[PDB]
């Protein structure tokens, strides 16, 4: 008669590493790291992404005429920009504080497009024919659909022009303006006028004034001229006074703006957006798992497992498998 | 600290015992069979489940970098971001990989101890009524039926009941 | 006769968590985390805090006329700024590098107020009546107590004025100046003059020169004009040359500045200050403990236990309690 | 792992022993009583106190956030700071909470081992002069007075002194 | 996690055993001598070597600070950099110093276990053919030559072979 | 006959720390931290460091006449700047974006010096006689060897001057220019002219313009005038148009620049560079070790062990030594 004390063993070939021994076979274990992804974008909490398509982020909010599909109301969970978008800042010049603008919009949830300043606002000037071959829509020349290029009247002179917008509205306003810089004085005189010219912007919390910097510079997109692009936020309750006697690229349409409750994201990727749901969206793809760690990406929107460099993180739960 | 039971004086495992981690093998005129010890098995499962959930729970938070951009005149703050994001990645990678190594060792030793204690639990009971073969098995100096075997399993082995019978077998 | 070996047990019900089991009663343990606080501010190293009361930090160092209470030398252990202070920059305009200024003063221990440029420095001008309804003291108009509004003489014109301060002194000096921007050409002519006007500041390490940006701006405290506020540090050994023929808001009173050997703090709080001493002061309150961790706030002055998100961190020192 | 003594083969603790963690209970012709083992109890105190002081000492430094302010054109630098402050907060929150769990386990196992070792140290002396009841108790095959008990506690039990008397009670029972 | 063997019931070490960590001392009519247990010593060596290498491998990465400069109007980001670099410095110091304390305890407790287990391996074989002196030594109730000694050491001791001779004593 | 089981012991007095006990002698252990250093600089991958000697970093890339030794092609592994170098920005004024420029050079490997704008470029002006006592070369007064001081002709007015550099080349160009600020208007008229004067720079990606900011300033190196120094990178393919009517400090010699693929460094030290090779170079010295941690410096360029505050990190590998 006998009785023995013993322990379990099975067909497992799964291994773990220990501090004293590596490649040690155990009966039961659990992988904590996920390395699989759906290379596509889905919906976060049933809210679709914003596809900027063949437009850069600048091109969309500035209103590059070839971004017409996107020139409307937009509500997103996250934004995805394509690496090789053709349609951006078509007329040469730099957008001041560009990166600060991307982060703001990134922290946005919803925008509403409206007309801040009708073309009739600017009395004494030519509000049409302010277009460029560098910003084409189809065949002929065009210009940004949120900005108004103003040149002097052929017959008279360019007088001081003024506009005012009282933001009695619910939400914050996001608007854009610019100063055009001709390459030679000849063009300065022709489009605007000689003498001292100024572009002046003002709110209760902002003070902006600029002058033309006429200089000969290299041609970009067939343009030796430049526009310094500027953006700002008109706070709720505040009021914008625009004052200029020359060289103004005026605000025309702008955006009522909505802040996002948690953090939002802007992905730069070629991955296709689809009508699907995800709890976890990385810039590299969607993750579906109950696991705790990842290999795919540090960049994500939603609720993802922690990102590490590890290839495998397997805890032993069983014991040494010894057949 | 290896406890010397698993892969020790108990040389191997049992593919025949499939309802638990820790258990028994017996032989009678009534027969033979495997039976896991569900007591220590349940306590082991509860601990390890708690251990794994606890680890998952402390890994719950995440450092999450963002995709903000920087100009060519912002090289320094750009690199500052870079060294920070890489900083925490290296830290959590370290914490994860090292914890797995250290606690796998702990987990494996835990089973080893559980086997050891169970064997001791039996040895302490049988005393000189059984022959300790040293390999985790015991030969009875008396006849031990199925109900007898159960008392060993139930932890209620009756030493003075069989002391008389066993000792006579010299 | 018999002997037994056993272990301690008592009436303890204090519990700890282990990796394998939760809520386990032990005979002896020690709490490492403190979660109690005195909702008040106390004294650090026998030095009282500076309460800015109904003044913002800008309002105090600029000398907002309604901050007379604070017009002196100030020596603090930490600074406490009040959430809904009215008295700040009373006359509209922006303070350049505002946030860097707060960080500087925050790292300060003591400032000494003195007269940098007496009104006799500025010969040929009206140093009185440089006042505004936008900075009222009680009923009538007033103005900042560290700045001098200089306008033209009623009888004649505004001539070039000059000032010089050689900092042969002990410590670095913190001073303030501005450039005034009238809203319309009328006030420019009336207050200063029609020609080209300039404000010139210069030291061994600074070069500052500006002209007015006359513009109609939205009304703030009944003012369509603006003044650009500036601050800087006059290093020991350096020398300030002030030169202006218009639009100058001159330095008048300034501050000798003392660097704090360690880091200082600025709290934004409604909490009442009292007559008490603290070894460590958080923005949420006082901590009195020998424990190693804290629960209350990440922002503190003095010496506090480490801040964590934990509710409890209890080490077991005794053993499993089994009565 | 569990060394199987505390809440193990020794099923319960002693509220009657109030001067130590580890100890003895005896029964002889003069009566009964509890007595702590001052050696092993003190050694346990020194180790755990060292353990607690060492942990507190490595927790000595602090990450200290500040109250610097940022403009609406410093959103990125604002966000960078926050993710840093939250970053180190999550790291130390983790390090402390996990260390407590893991070292509480070790500490409890430590007491178990010390009791376990103490039981062996006594068993090793008595040998066959006493009966190992399997529950942490020993029954003497002889008369064991207070001085006898004392030698056991102090670790100076004289086995051959009582050897013959014992065999006679094992040759009469 | 003391197993009570090293500096325990085996009160002291052997400066006489120089070819291993764990081992044997025997006495017979043929003589006496020290001999390491090459198996268990080697298993411990491979394990400890692995422990040190694993730690070195996980400490491989570094936080690497830089020498970028800041103006006095960049006080905040300068302070931000400082608190970050010092931040991770305190973090690895914690990780480095605490790990040394905790695993040194483990390493020493491990050896203690190896000695205890090896001692168990011997006791389980000899049983009542030998007298357990309680200090890690066994006195044989029979005559144990070099071949006998080796079987104990090689783990091949023949219990019933010596049962008769032993019991008579 | 008897057999005993025992453990190793030796003459070791080396001690380690455990969580339960300190100062514990063990038979075998290993130190993980290195605390030894060679107080000198060596070669990283057989490329010598660049010693700036008695010149600051600014002084070298600007071409301070007293930095002639350094004015040539340079290829380095890291740069060592001497704490008390005399020769920096010799002519008073501030270098715009100084720190970003330093960070740029730090990530560099090699520079190539060439003449960007020959002096014959600037027709109608005095391209000679642009020198100062604040920037002496040898005996006489001089000026930067990468910059050109241009002043007005007595005979003719100072006309709009123009230059063009098309970067058809392989690599990026790092160049420098400036705007001169006279202390008084008399000197402005004498050197440049009595009207409004401007310095205007332009590329496909840049638009730059300035005017003189005249102010009365204290003497620095015997000069009460100032120059605002500027730098930028001319990308491959881009083209520089220079246009100015006054106050221009023109580019003259510049550098083709190559980006470092790896991490670069700039050390502030008095340590001697020597004829040696190193895998690890800290700002405090050379490290030669197999250990995992270090004590010497957080700043290094090669591949160094992790830096910690510890004095000793010794793991026990053997066992408790009990003779
Ligand atoms: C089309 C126009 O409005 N003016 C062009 C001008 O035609 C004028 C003619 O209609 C009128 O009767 O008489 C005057 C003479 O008194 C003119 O002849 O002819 C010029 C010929 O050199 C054109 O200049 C060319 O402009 C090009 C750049 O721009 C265009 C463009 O982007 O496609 C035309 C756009 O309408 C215009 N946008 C405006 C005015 O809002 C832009 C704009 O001027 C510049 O882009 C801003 O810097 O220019 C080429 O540069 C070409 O080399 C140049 O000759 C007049 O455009
Ligand atoms: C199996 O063991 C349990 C104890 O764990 C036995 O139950 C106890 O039996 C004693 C007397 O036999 C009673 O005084 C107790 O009240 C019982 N319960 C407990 C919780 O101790 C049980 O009888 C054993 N089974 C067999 C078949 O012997
Ligand atoms: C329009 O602006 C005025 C002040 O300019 C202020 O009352 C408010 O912002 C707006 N008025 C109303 C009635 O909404
Ligand atoms: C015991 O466990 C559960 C939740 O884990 C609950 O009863 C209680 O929160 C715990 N005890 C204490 C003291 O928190
Ligand atoms: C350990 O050695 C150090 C070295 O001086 C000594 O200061 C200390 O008192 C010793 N004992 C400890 C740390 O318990």
């Amino acid at each position: 008669d006998k009785i023995c004390i013993g322990y379990h063993a099975n067909n497992s070939t799964t291994k773990v590493d220990t501090i004293l021994e590596k490649n040690v076979t155990v009966t039961h274990s659990v992988e904590l790291l996920e390395n699989q992804k759906e290379e596509r974008f889905c919906k976060i909490s049933n809210k679709a992404p914003l596809d900027l398509r063949d437009c850069t982020l600048e091109g969309w909010i500035l209103g590059n005429p070839r971004c017409g599909i996107l020139l409307a109301d937009q509500s997103w969970s996250y934004i995805v920009e394509r690496p090789n978008a053709r349609n951006g800042i078509c007329y040469p010049g730099t957008l001041n504080e560009a990166e600060e603008l991307k982060a703001l919009i990134g922290s946005g949830e919803r925008v509403e497009r409206f007309e801040m300043f009708p073309k009739s606002t600017w009395t004494g000037v030519n509000t049409e024919s302010g277009v460029s071959s560098a910003c084409p829509l189809g065949n002929g020349p065009s210009f940004y659909r949120n900005l108004l290029w103003i040149i002097k009247l052929k017959s008279s002179e360019y007088p001081v022009i003024r506009g005012t917008f009282n933001n009695t509205g619910d939400k914050s306003i996001l608007y854009f303006w610019g100063v055009h810089h001709p390459p030679v004085t000849t063009e300065q005189n022709a489009l605007y006028g000689s003498g001292d010219r100024y572009v002046r912007m003002g709110t209760e919390s902002m003070n902006f004034a600029r002058s033309p910097e006429i200089a000969a510079r290299p041609a970009v997109n067939g343009q030796r001229g430049r526009i310094d692009y500027f953006w700002s936020i008109l706070k709720p309750g505040e009021t914008l006074n625009v004052e200029s006697n020359g060289n103004l690229i005026a605000p025309w349409y702008a955006y009522r703006f909505v802040n996002k409750d948690s953090k939002g994201a802007i992905f730069r990727s070629n991955l296709p957006i689809e009508n699907c749901d995800a709890t976890c969206q990385t810039t590299e793809g969607v993750i579906r798992t109950n696991k705790t760690f990842q290999n795919v990406s540090p960049l994500w929107i939603g609720e993802c497992p922690k990102y590490v460099k590890s290839k495998s993180l397997r805890l032993a739960t069983g014991l040494r498998n010894v057949p | 600290g290896l406890f010397g039971a698993i892969a020790g004086f108990i040389e191997g495992g049992w593919t025949g015992m499939i309802d638990g981690w820790y258990g028994y093998h017996h032989e009678n005129s009534q027969g033979s069979g495997y039976a896991a010890d569900k007591e220590s098995t349940q306590k082991a499962i509860d601990g390890i489940t708690n251990k794994v959930n606890s680890i998952i729970d402390k890994m719950n938070t995440q450092f999450e970098a963002v995709g903000h951009e920087f100009s060519n005149l912002e090289r320094r703050i750009d690199n500052l971001n870079k060294r920070m994001e890489d900083g925490f990645l290296d830290v959590w990678t370290y914490n994860a990989e090292l914890l797995v190594l250290l606690e796998n060792e702990r987990t494996l030793d835990l089973h080893d101890a559980n086997v050891k204690n169970l064997h001791e639990k039996v040895r302490s009971q049988l005393r000189d009524n059984a022959n300790d073969l040293g390999n985790g098995c015991f030969e009875f100096w008396h006849k031990c039926n199925n109900e007898c075997m159960e008392s060993v399993k139930n932890g209620t082995y009756d030493y003075p009941k069989y002391q008389k019978e066993s000792r006579l077998n010299r």
